């Protein structure tokens, strides 16, 4: 399931901003 | 009339914009209580103002780290804008000041924690739940954009739930006052419009795209484009293909198709009728925009609180010294702060 893929991913925590 | 309120709102903003408030407090007017989170060049703490006993959120930035990360103009932007604005769903500055090593921005404390924490715990919101929050973002962006401000970092991490269950947008590190187009590669990967990814000049339309990502994430429980690495995510954003959960209503899907539109001439918010395309869309049909601004609508979730200065809706972070050098750092760079 898409939920399961999300929850298994490395990006369920607080996401940082980008820069150059 | 939306037109009249915004006209006065702009008169109020310009006066503070052209004459920024400066040095309105000092560190030892505040009892430091707890850290609510971290950033690359600083952090945010709960503090108590000794004079009033009011609790506040205090963003503490390390001037040397700001310079290293090339965020000087952006940080000046943040303070200049925040001291000038005033809207129910934004944490504006109550005080700002600096000392030898640090910059400081004090804002109204939101006891409920981040939307992020609640969204992740509960899994996902109901469409009415997500619509309640979306409306407040629709109105804030209406306000900001009328002032020529682009926000550029919409995400659940930046949305604080207050004692009444209403939102406050916070962290304006990337906010900028610009007429026309700008080029900075900034924001959060999941929320970046294709314009930003493809190094085009862009404008406030990128905020309306990020609204589309937020509404999806709120209603789905995950973002429309995710992966393990940023480059996998940008691949997905530019492709122009989003799949919606089967529980997504027909109206929601249509809204999101129009927010998450790679074509700038077709993206809602960016058209000739501006924000009304969003406001008069079927998914918001039940929304009373005035009642929402007035806080008369019953919030679908009110946070648990046990007295003022309570922090149980925030995570625990390691507490760290605020060191104040005897030598002034970066005086020239931050002279206007
Ligand atoms: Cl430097 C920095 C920037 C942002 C934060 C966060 C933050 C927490 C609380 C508040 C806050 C403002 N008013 N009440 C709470 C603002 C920003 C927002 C992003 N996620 C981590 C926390 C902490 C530190």
């Amino acid at each position: 399931t898409t939920y399961a893929d999300f929850i298994a991913s490395g990006r369920t925590g607080r996401r940082n901003a980008i820069h150059d | 009339s939306v037109k009249e309120f915004l006209a006065k709102a702009k008169e109020d903003f310009l006066k503070k914009w052209e004459n920024p408030a400066q040095n309105t407090a000092h560190l030892d007017q505040f009892e430091r209580i707890k850290t609510l989170g971290t950033g690359s060049f600083g952090r945010v703490m709960l503090v108590k103002h000794m004079e009033t006993g009011n609790h506040y959120a205090m963003k503490i930035l390390d001037k040397q780290k700001v310079v290293k990360l090339k965020q000087i103009e952006h940080t000046l932007n943040e303070k200049r804008i925040l001291q000038a604005v005033n809207f129910p769903f934004l944490t504006k500055l109550e005080f700002s000041f600096k000392d030898n090593s640090n910059l400081y921005m004090v804002m109204e404390y939101a006891p409920g924690g981040e939307m992020f924490s609640h969204l992740r715990r509960i899994g996902r919101f109901s469409e009415p739940h997500a619509r309640f929050y979306a409306a407040q973002i629709v109105l804030t962006f209406e306000y900001l954009h009328s002032l020529d401000l682009i926000y550029r970092d919409l995400k659940p991490e930046n949305l604080m739930i207050d004692q009444q269950g209403y939102i406050k947008v916070t962290d304006f590190g990337f906010a900028k006052r610009v007429k026309g187009r700008t080029w900075t590669l900034c924001g959060t990967p999941e929320y970046l419009a294709p314009e930003i990814i493809l190094s085009k000049g862009y404008n406030k339309a990128v905020d309306w795209w990020a609204l589309g990502v937020l509404i999806y994430e709120m209603a789905a429980g995950y973002p429309p484009f995710f992966a393990d690495q940023p480059i996998q995510i940008y691949e997905k954003i530019v492709s122009g293909k989003v799949r919606f959960p089967s529980h997504f209503s027909s109206d929601l899907k249509d809204l999101l198709r129009n927010l998450l539109q790679v074509d700038l001439t077709k993206r809602f918010g960016n058209l000739k009728n501006g924000v009304n395309d969003i406001k008069n869309h079927k998914w918001f049909a039940t929304t009373d925009w005035i009642a929402i601004y007035q806080r008369k609508v019953e919030a679908p979730f009110i946070p648990k609180f046990k007295g003022p200065g309570d922090t149980s809706n925030f995570d625990d972070y390691e507490e760290e010294e605020i060191r104040v050098s005897i030598n002034e750092k970066c005086g020239k760079e931050f002279s206007e702060f």
